[PDB]
Parts: structure tokens; C-alpha cells; sequence
DNA sequence: CTGAATATTGTCGGAACCAAGTCTCCATATGGAATTAATAA
DNA sequence: TTATTAATTCCATATGGAGACTTGGTTCCGACAATATTCAG
């Protein structure tokens, strides 16, 4: 760890007399002309507005925040208050709610590092109420400048502030009006305007832009996945809402082989005989497999040194192993060859939530380094001549398989249903032609890549957006 | 006490022979979500 | 008749914290292997 | 005339656990100022 040494003196900095290692990592002998909170913003104080019953307002909590400063607010009405967001009116009768004045920055006071920091732009109408446990500041000098030179810049210092104690990192409006801002820092970007004000709004409009076309990596499986086969997304997702099911004493062998007659079972039936009413192409997945190896799960430390391992955050709806492995261990099992990822090989996550466990994914990625993956995960070399085994994954990924494992993982923990090779040897799945299979591959294959360029072009502008920032403030 | 069978040939014609209704059926809320800070009123599928 | 002190009236400040979301190593059969084995020409 | 079991070892493997670690931020009690009070010199 680090090893600082401070005098007696130092405590003296705030007048809480704090002396914990956080505050002091920062603390150090100054010579620039720093600014303080006087000089550029000014707290104001909350106040309960008077809301209206007729018209639905919007509430917003730190959690509908998001990192990168959007809001994600919550449209609450007094005339509708039913018992699931009971809790929110609570909190807006008990008193914390306030309605930001037009050009204020909110800082969040709860875990400053994630960077939670809003701005209510001049612009643009619906004003939306928040929670109290944000800070009011009123920038007197140029708001958009000032939220910069907050987001990107002083970080740090803002997080060198925060108070833990036995529990929640939290910030208090003595702590930003203890803060000690540069002067060069501040004075270059403000100067520096007209030009660091257009830029950025060109680049937060692409932005903006690229964001409005932005689909999931689930609605594209689901669609194309939709669009062949005729199904009714709409009275599928009415016939899942059906908590009755009323089946006889004979029809509890049928298929089973281990007599089970769970609720989640039965439901099961009646899904895969609604969702198979018109295709006619299926056959038992148990004759095209050919082996259901594991994987294997040492003990495990993060960031470790040694071979490292996968984990179940690592299958995504795509279809393609993220190889991004966290977990290392030191290990041998005298078989370490067995359980090392290879391009090509089929994946199948074993034990997750209801709706996140059977999730499959094809490597299609070329590294040379050896990767073990968890005995959670289930490998199925398969017959490549019927299959296809992208198109298995992404059937898998779809909602054709994403109500069959959320009704056959058998499990007394809720939390970590888990699939056997059974269920996968017993799964009647759609298979079309091999043509017919391509086609779809290549749809949500190239439909998914175009999205995911998307996702790229917009990292980069967000990283140039502060790279600007920094190089007008370093020069 | 089953008698040397595989149990599942034989039940398939057991309940083939005799047959009765059963009823099965989810609740999603219970109406009474309790956390280490109390409880607190939910929707109630169960009963009214 | 100028109090300040107790009925309380609504607001800060913390918390041997704690829900939400979702990702995990491991004890325990287990059976198909091995083994012993008894079939029987 | 042997070599089939079917028991008794023994393996790596499949299965499942009234789970359990990670990350983020939430309620609620306790002060507490400021209501009020409050009787009195």
C-alpha cells in the first residue's frame, strides 16, 4: 500500500479535524492561486415545491441516474398509487423532492466516484423533481463549463472528500465548500469558450443521434427469431401471464422418464405445444449431440497469477464468448488440457437466474492463450452437418429458448437454477434446412455487428469529448 | 418395495388405468414484503 | 410583559448497513469402471 | 474347460446446494432547531 507522512499541523485543514487516510492521500502543500467555492458556485438551499395532483410529474432517485449524466425518470401519478410504488409517494410526502432551478448542477452525495453528476441544461422543458440527496449549486460562471470541468476534472478531489463512516460514502455541502479548484485549470477552459461550448454540443448531438437508433442485443434475436416461424410475440407474452394450469393424473408420465409434476413443468407443456402449433420441423435435440463435458472451478482469486478462468457474466445474448477473464487461479488438476476454451467449441451457461441460465455462445475468437472455463459451463461438440452450432446458440439466446430453460432448470435455490444434461438431451428445438439456418445467422449477425458499431462510435466520441477537455486545461 | 421395475413403464399405465383431476397454480406476490427493517404491504395473489 | 424553557412541531445525520442483481466453488453420490468371481461346457 | 458375474473397490464425472459474494444508495431512528409553552416574576 502507500506510505504518506503528514505533521500534526495538517489536522488542522478541516474543521472537523479528520485524520482519516482518504482525505489526507490529497492533502499536500499548495502553490497555485486556487479558486474557491465562492469565486464559481453557490449552494442553494432545497424547498418542498407544491406538486399538482392532475398532472403526472416525474421523480428521479440516484438509481435512475445514470454514470454517464442521464436521467431515467419515473412517471408518477397521485390519481394511480397502487401498493408497488407505494414506497415513492412515501418518500415524496415524507419531503424528499425538490425541483432543480433551470442551469443548476446536481451533484449526487452517495458514492461520489461513480461520477453521478446531472446538469439541468437552460434549454428544453419537463422539469423533473428529485430526491434531496443530491447538492444544488449555482454556477456563476458559465454552467456548461463548470459541469465539465466537474466530470472529467476534479474526480479526484471530490472523491478525496467523502465521508465513509461505517457505511455509505457520502458527501455533505461543507465538504464542496471545502474544496480548493486551480485557477489555470478553470481560467484556461473559461477563456477558452465560444468554441469548447460548439464543439461539445456538436459531438453530444452525434452522440444523442447515435443513441437514438440503439437497439438491445436481445430485441434483434427476438426479431428476426419472430420474423420467421409467424410467431405472436404479443399472445406469447399473454399466454406466459397464465397462472392456471389443470392437467390429469395420465398425462404426468408423458415424456418425463423422472416423473415430474412441478407448476413450472406443466406451464412448460403448455408453452412448447402453443409455441410449435404451426412449424413442423422439430426433432429431439438428444440425436445430434455427441458429448456434455464440463468445466472445473478452482478456488479463485481476483486478478490473480495464473491460468485465468471465465465467469457467467461473460455469455452475452450475442452469441460470442466476451473472453475477458477476471478470475486466475494456480491450480493443476493433472488435466488441464481438457478444460481449456477452444475456437469453435459451444458453450452453454449452467446455473444463473430464471431468465439468464441455458444462455449459449459460440467462441469465434482466435487467442493463442490457454482460458479455463467453469464447470457452470456445459460444452457440446455436436454434429456439424444439421446444426450449425451459431445458430443453436442464437436459437438458444431467443425467446425459443429462453422460456424452455425458464421452466425446465430444476433447482431449490431460485437463485441458481441450474440445467442438466438431460433437459439438453430432451429438448425439442426447431430444426430447419442448413440453407434455412444461414440465413437467419447472417441477419443477426450482421444486424447485431452494425449495432455493435454503434456502441463503439460512441465510446470514442465520449473519450474525445474529455481528451478535449483535458488538452485545453493542460496548455 | 417397488419390486425390481424401472417404475415409470408401469406408472404410465397405472395412472392410465386410474385417473384424477389435479390442480396446480402460481401466486407472483404474496402481499407482504419483509425486509430487516420490517415488513411492508404488497399485492396479494392468494387470497383477498 | 419579558422571558426561556417544554410541551412539540418538522428537518439533518449518521448507520455493529442492506437490498438488487446475478454470479459460485464444493461436498457427495455414482456408476461404470475396475476387481473377484462362479458358470458348465 | 474357462470366464460371467456381481460384489468390492475406485476412479473422474454429473448433480445440486433453506447459497452467497458484488455493487451501489437506500430507509429510518435520533437528534434538533424551531415550533410552541408557560407561569412568573
Amino acid at each position: 500500500g502507500l506510505i504518506q507522512r503528514r505533521n500534526f499541523s495538517t489536522f488542522a485543514s478541516e474543521p472537523s479535524v479528520r485524520f482519516d487516510f482518504n482525505y489526507m492521500k490529497s492533502v499536500t502543500p499548495t502553490t497555485e492561486e486556487y479558486y474557491t467555492y465562492k469565486s464559481l458556485f453557490e449552494v442553494v438551499p432545497s424547498t418542498v415545491p407544491t406538486l399538482d395532483e392532475s398532472e403526472p410529474f416525474k421523480y428521479a432517485e440516484i438509481g435512475h441516474v445514470s454514470k454517464n449524466g442521464e436521467v431515467f425518470p419515473v412517471t408518477l401519478s397521485f390519481e394511480d398509487r397502487d401498493e408497488l410504488n407505494e414506497d415513492l409517494f412515501k418518500k415524496i410526502e415524507k419531503g424528499d423532492i425538490f425541483l432543480p432551478e433551470r442551469g443548476n448542477i446536481l451533484i449526487s452525495a452517495i458514492r461520489p466516484y461513480l461520477n453521478k453528476i446531472v446538469l439541468i441544461k437552460e434549454d428544453d422543458k419537463t422539469d423533473i423533481y428529485f430526491t434531496k440527496a443530491f447538492i444544488q449549486i449555482k454556477p456563476l460562471i458559465n454552467s456548461r463549463i463548470l459541469y465539465y470541468a466537474l466530470r472529467t476534472i476534479f474526480s479526484e478531489k471530490i472523491n478525496a472528500v467523502s465521508r465513509q463512516g461505517k457505511g455509505y460514502p457520502t458527501l455533505k455541502e461543507d465538504d464542496l465548500k471545502t474544496i480548493q479548484f486551480s485557477k489555470k485549470v478553470i481560467d484556461n477552459l473559461l477563456a477558452k469558450e465560444e468554441e469548447l461550448i460548439s464543439n461539445i454540443d456538436a459531438l453530444e448531438k452525434d452522440i444523442k443521434e447515435l443513441k437514438s437508433i440503439q437497439r438491445s442485443k436481445k430485441e434483434i434475436v427476438d426479431e428476426v427469431f419472430s420474423s420467421h416461424f409467424n410467431i405472436n410475440m404479443v399472445e406469447l407474452m399473454a399466454l406466459d401471464s397464465q397462472r392456471r394450469v389443470d392437467v390429469g393424473l395420465s398425462s404426468i408420465s408423458s415424456l418425463n422418464s423422472t416423473i415430474r409434476y412441478s407448476y413450472r413443468w406443466n406451464k412448460m407443456k403448455l408453452i412448447q405445444k402453443y409455441l410449435y402449433r404451426d412449424i413442423d420441423c422439430i426433432e429431439p435435440l438428444g440425436k445430434y449431440i455427441l458429448s456434455s463435458n464440463n468445466g472445473w472451478s478452482p478456488e479463485s482469486v481476483v486478478g490473480g497469477e495464473g491460468i485465468p478462468i471465465l465467469g457467467q457474466e461473460h455469455l452475452e445474448f450475442d452469441g460470442v464468448l466476451n473472453v475477458s477473464p477476471t478470475k486466475a487461479t494456480t491450480k493443476t488438476k493433472n488435466n488441464m488440457e481438457n478444460f481449456f476454451i477452444q475456437e469453435g467449441d459451444l458453450f452453454i451457461s449452467r446455473g444463473n437466474t430464471v431468465d439468464l441460465v441455458g444462455l449459449a455462445c459460440v467462441v469465434e475468437t482466435e487467442v493463442t492463450e490457454d482460458i479455463i472455463y467453469p464447470d457452470l459451463y456445459i460444452r457440446l461438440k455436436i454434429d456439424e452437418k444439421v446444426i450449425h452450432k451459431k445458430y443453436l446458440a442464437l436459437l438458444f439466446n431467443s425467446f425459443f429458448g429462453r422460456l424452455y430453460f425458464k421452466y425446465v432448470s430444476k433447482g431449490k435455490n431460485q437463485t441458481m437454477v441450474k440445467i442438466s444434461s438431460n433437459e439438453l438431451l430432451n429438448y425439442y428445438l426447431p430444426i430447419p434446412p442448413m440453407e434455412e439456418q444461414l440465413e437467419i445467422v447472417g441477419k443477426i449477425e450482421e444486424q447485431i455487428g452494425a449495432q455493435n458499431e454503434i456502441e463503439k462510435q460512441i465510446e470514442e466520441k465520449r473519450n474525445q469529448i474529455r481528451v478535449i477537455i483535458e488538452e485545453t486545461a493542460r496548455s | 418395495v417397488f419390486g425390481f421395475y424401472n417404475a415409470w413403464w408401469v406408472f404410465g399405465e397405472v395412472a392410465k388405468e386410474l385417473d384424477y383431476p389435479i390442480f396446480m397454480a402460481e401466486a407472483e406476490n404474496v402481499g407482504y414484503k419483509r425486509t430487516k427493517k420490517g415488513e411492508k404491504p404488497m399485492p396479494n395473489d392468494l387470497y383477498d
